[PDB]
Parts: structure tokens; C-alpha cells; sequence
């Protein structure tokens, strides 16, 4: 009779199903249903994620025959392993992260059959390479407002770790419903797999480009490297007597000397010297 | 540079928020007012800020 | 840590303050609170909690004498917990504030020292488990642990109790109490009298009884009194 410092768990294969499921049906909302356990009362684990057939709309998008879904689930529990469907998930393009009108009208009936039932919001639009957004939404009952939703016996689930956005609180946010707060559990056969997939083997390692494109190259980079430094002695010599205040706003348009002479410093030097650091280790590894 | 990141964290922050719209100042007015006019659309008797 | 109290993120922070409340935590120092005045004005809610606390735990038992900010912070405490639009985890400092400020009835400091520099060990279990309220609230419920009665006392015959009086001709105003609100040299301290360690070297035994304390006091603990 308490909801208390709760977490969601979700697995690194779910959260990339999620994302291209969701990039996959762009304009539209895309459907999904989750695959987990209730690890105890306190945390819910997502352990996978798994698709259906749709049928959409402009506004909606609606399920087809559940033959698929009874029969998939079922399927599913003769390898590996057998979870329940703890959750569903949709997407929400360009949109403000949050449950609709009618997103939470389905949420009762998920609700209906289990207790601990979270709804889970992606978008692939505001998602960037750095930050996924994502959200986990938990409906709370609307006919107790008086007494308290979650009594917060710690500090977890609170502005602690997060804040609540702005179109989430006008759509609903702490009303009607509420956030849970995520972090990913990474198990270590996965983790020292998914560390190492972007190096290649050792031909990449060892190997000089080419002599007349790296002479070419040289000779292009000196060659505007010529023109730029011409520009830069007019910049150091005008330098009219008047406060970089407002020589930053006239710096605004056209203008690049003092700017490009360190990025050519740099792709001069990192491109010379590891060419000729290879050079001396392919001449005298193999010998 | 921490001053920098910070002012990043904060500038993404911020961007959210409004515009402004310009105009040019036809004439001004007794107690504080301005007669402003916007581009495409007409007039406005505006009042004036405190800086 | 001084530039660490500055960082991009607020949990680093948040560290930066807690580790100034508990470092220099019972001697009242001008400069850690120097440092905790900016600290409580910020976007981040659980960092102006921290910066709460751990103000809180660096101005125990000290009445506006060696620190003067000391009134202005309580003050402070009461603007926070009066306030009607705050966040709660903010609030939840201030009241927290109230409570290990006044820790009980100004008569227990903690300290993680002892008499000789010797490491005094449930107050930094306690500390350490203080630390913990950001997980479970009785977690860092133990504080009593690191709360020690400063006072001087001690009975000539096993239990015979002793009647000395004698303060420092110092100020009535350094080792005063808060006086809540609801020129003598000397003064007077009675057998069971609190003394904290800021002046704790400017008493003298008194000259009139003929009991003297054997041990050079220099020390808030027990004494033997040999009634000459």
C-alpha cells in the first residue's frame, strides 16, 4: 500500500530496438510492447522490447489480430527466456515527451491486469548522438489528490538526479500520473563487447597512406597556409585603436585571420608526424 | 573553461524562451510612452522600462 | 576545494560543500563559510540542501562571537522554512538546519578530534552513515554517536559532589548561551557547566577552596579533587 523510491532497469538491446523502431516510423507513432520482470517490490526490470503490427493514422494509430501477439508470447518462452509483458511503449515525435489524451486512456486498461504497469515515451527526433530522450510515466489514481502519491522515504526519485520539464507539466506531469527515474544496468559480457566495436585490426593500424596524395596535401595546405598568413599580417597591423568590444562586431562578418592558422598547425602536425612515426615502424618491424 | 561548459548548460537552457520584436519610434509621449510601429502591422502606444 | 565547489555539475558540488561541512566541522572558520555564502543561491535545489547542512554543522555552539555571520544564517534558516514557494528537497535542509544547530540544548559539539589529536571513532562512523540520507532517511539518523557533552566535572570520593565555581575573567559574551528570544569581568560556572572548545584555555581553578584539580585542566572530562 506504498509506492516507494522506485527505478526502472532497462537493457542496452532494448533501448536500441526502442530508438529504431521509433526512427523507423518517423512522422507517425510507432507501437511496441515491453518484456520484463518485477525484480522486487521496490525496482522493474526491462530485459526486452518487441514489436507488432500496426495500423495508423494522422492522429492514431491502433493494434491489428493479437493472434500475433498470444502467439509470439508464447513462442518466445520456448528459447530462453519466458518474462511477462510488464509495460508498452510509443513514440512521440516533434511532441512535448508526455502522455495525450488518449495515451492514457489505455493505460488503465494496462493497469487493469497488473499492478506495477509503465508506460514508456521515446522520441527520435530531439534524441541527438549524445542524449536519448526518454521518459517512464507511472498512472496514478485521479481520485486521490489529498493524501500523498509517493510518501519519499529517500531522496532518489526527486529534483535529486532530475528535473521536471516544462511541457510535461503542462500536459500533465505530476497530474494525473507521475516519472520514474532510469538508469541502465550493463552485465559484463555485454560490457566488454560493447567497449570494442569501432577499432579495426592491425592492417588499419600499420599502414602509410600514400606518398604523392600526403606531398599533394602538403603541398595545398602550405599553399593557402601562404595566402592566410598574408591576411594575418594585415589583421595584426591595422588592429584599429577602438576596444575588441566592437571589434568582435565587426569580426562578425567575412572575416578569418588569427582563426585558421591553429586548425592548419593542427592538421599539418598530426598528419606529418604519425605518417612518418609509422614510416619508421614499418621499416624497421618487419625488416 | 568551467565558466564556459557552464555557460553552454545554460545557454540551452535559456534558448527556449521568446523573441522580440523590433521597431522604430515615431515619437515620444507625456508619463513615460512611446509611439512605436511594428513592420507589418500598424501602431502601438507602449511604456518604457526602468533601465 | 575551494574551485571544486564551482564545477559544471551539481552533485560535484553538492561533494564540494558536504566536504567543507564535515572537514572543518565544530571549529568555527571564517573562510569555509565564506565559501557556503554564494553556495546557497543557485538553480539546484539539492546543493542549496547540502550547502544548508553543511553551514549548519560548522556553526554549532558558537554564539555570534567567533564567527559574526552566525545571525544572519539563522535568520536565514527561518527565511527558507517560512518561504512558501520553495522546493521541498531545499526545505528539507532547513528544517534539518534547526535541528543540528541547537543539538541538545547547546551542550553537545561534534568532533572528530579527542583530548590529544587521538581519532575519536563513533563520531566519524557517524559522520560516514550522516552521509547516507540521500538513500534512506534512518540510515543517517544516527548522530547521537557523534555528539559529546563538553563539560568539566568530577567527584573527589567516587560519587562526593563538588561545588567549584570559577570562570575566566573573560566577556560574558564569547561563552554565552544564544539567550532565545521566545558589565562583569569574571563569571560564574557552576559544578556541571558546559565549555566548548574555542576558549576552553582561559579558565583557572578557583583560589578559594582547597581542592585542586591534580590534573593541569586543559581538558573537557573527569578530575580528582584533593580537598586540602
Amino acid at each position: 500500500a506504498v509506492d516507494t523510491a522506485e527505478q526502472v532497469y532497462i537493457s542496452s538491446l532494448a533501448l536500441l530496438k526502442m530508438l529504431k523502431h521509433g526512427r523507423a516510423g518517423v512522422p507517425m507513432e510507432v507501437m511496441g510492447l515491453m518484456l520484463g520482470e518485477f525484480v522486487d517490490d521496490y525496482t522493474v526490470r526491462v530485459i526486452d522490447v518487441f514489436a507488432m503490427p500496426q495500423s495508423g493514422t494522422g492522429v492514431s494509430v491502433e493494434a491489428v489480430d493479437p493472434v500475433f501477439q498470444a502467439k509470439m508470447l508464447d513462442m518466445l518462452k520456448q528459447t530462453g527466456r519466458p518474462e511477462m509483458v510488464v509495460g508498452w511503449y510509443h513514440s512521440h515525435p516533434g511532441f512535448g515527451c508526455w502522455l495525450s489524451g488518449v495515451d492514457i486512456n489505455t493505460q488503465q486498461s494496462f493497469e487493469a491486469l497488473s499492478e506495477r504497469a509503465v508506460a514508456v515515451v521515446v522520441d527520435p527526433i530531439q534524441s541527438v548522438k549524445g542524449k536519448v530522450v526518454i521518459d517512464a510515466f507511472r498512472l496514478i489514481n485521479a481520485n486521490m489528490m489529498v493524501l500523498g502519491h509517493e510518501p519519499r522515504q529517500t531522496t532518489s526519485n526527486l529534483g535529486h538526479l532530475n528535473k521536471p520539464s516544462i511541457q510535461a507539466l503542462i500536459h500533465g506531469l505530476n497530474r494525473h500520473y507521475y516519472s520514474i527515474t532510469i538508469n541502465y544496468r550493463k552485465n559484463e559480457l555485454e560490457q566488454k563487447m560493447l567497449l570494442n566495436l569501432h577499432k579495426k585490426s592491425w592492417m588499419e593500424g600499420l599502414t602509410l597512406q600514400d606518398y604523392s596524395e600526403h606531398c599533394k596535401h602538403n603541398e595545398s595546405v602550405v599553399k593557402e597556409m601562404l595566402e592566410l598568413a598574408k591576411n594575418y599580417n594585415k589583421a595584426v597591423e591595422e588592429e584599429d585603436k577602438m576596444t575588441p568590444e566592437q571589434l568582435a562586431i565587426k569580426n562578425v562578418g567575412k572575416q578569418d585571420p588569427k582563426r585558421h592558422l591553429e586548425e592548419h598547425v593542427d592538421v599539418l602536425m598530426t598528419s606529418n608526424i604519425v605518417q612518418c612515426l609509422a614510416a619508421m615502424l614499418d621499416t624497421v618491424v618487419f625488416k | 573553461l568551467n565558466a564556459k561548459v557552464r555557460l553552454l548548460r545554460e545557454e540551452l537552457q535559456l534558448l527556449q524562451e521568446q523573441g522580440s520584436y523590433v521597431g522604430e519610434v515615431v515619437r515620444a509621449m507625456d508619463k513615460k510612452k512611446v509611439l512605436v510601429k511594428v513592420h507589418p502591422e500598424g501602431k502601438f502606444v507602449v511604456d518604457v522600462d526602468k533601465n | 576545494v575551494s574551485l571544486l565547489s564551482e564545477s559544471y555539475n551539481p552533485h560535484v558540488r553538492y561533494g564540494a560543500a558536504m566536504a567543507l561541512g564535515i572537514c572543518c566541522a565544530g571549529t568555527g572558520n571564517k573562510e569555509a563559510i565564506n565559501l557556503l555564502e554564494p553556495m546557497t543561491n543557485d538553480p539546484v535545489n539539492y546543493v542549496r540542501q547540502g550547502a544548508l547542512i553543511a553551514s549548519a554543522l560548522i556553526m554549532i555552539q558558537q554564539t555570534e562571537i567567533t564567527c559574526p555571520k552566525v545571525n544572519q544564517f539563522r535568520q536565514l534558516y527561518s527565511k527558507v522554512i517560512n518561504d512558501k514557494h520553495d522546493d521541498v528537497m531545499a526545505k528539507f535542509g532547513a528544517i534539518l538546519a534547526q535541528g543540528i544547530l541547537d543539538a541538545g540544548g547547546h551542550n553537545v559539539t561534534i568532533s572528530l578530534q579527542s583530548r590529544t589529536g587521538h581519532t575519536h571513532m563513533p563520531s566519524v562512523v557517524g559522520v560516514l552513515v550522516f552521509t547516507q540520507f540521500w538513500f534512506w532517511f534512518p540510515l543517517s539518523h544516527f548522530l547521537s554517536l557523534a555528539y559529546t557533552p563538553t563539560c568539566v566535572i568530577g567527584l573527589n570520593k567516587d560519587l562526593k559532589m563538588p561545588k567549584v565555581q570559577y570562570k575566566s575573567n573573560c566577556k560574558p559574551s564569547t561563552f554565552a548561551y544564544p539567550a532565545p528570544l521566545e558589565e562583569p569581568n569574571f563569571q560564574l560556572l557552576d559544578n556541571p557547566a558546559r565549555v566548548m572548545p574555542a576558549q576552553l584555555k582561559v579558565l583557572t581553578m578557583p583560589e578559594t577552596c582547597r581542592y585542586q584539580p591534580f590534573k593541569p585542566l586543559s581538558i573537557g572530562g573527569i578530575i580528582i579533587l584533593k580537598d586540602t
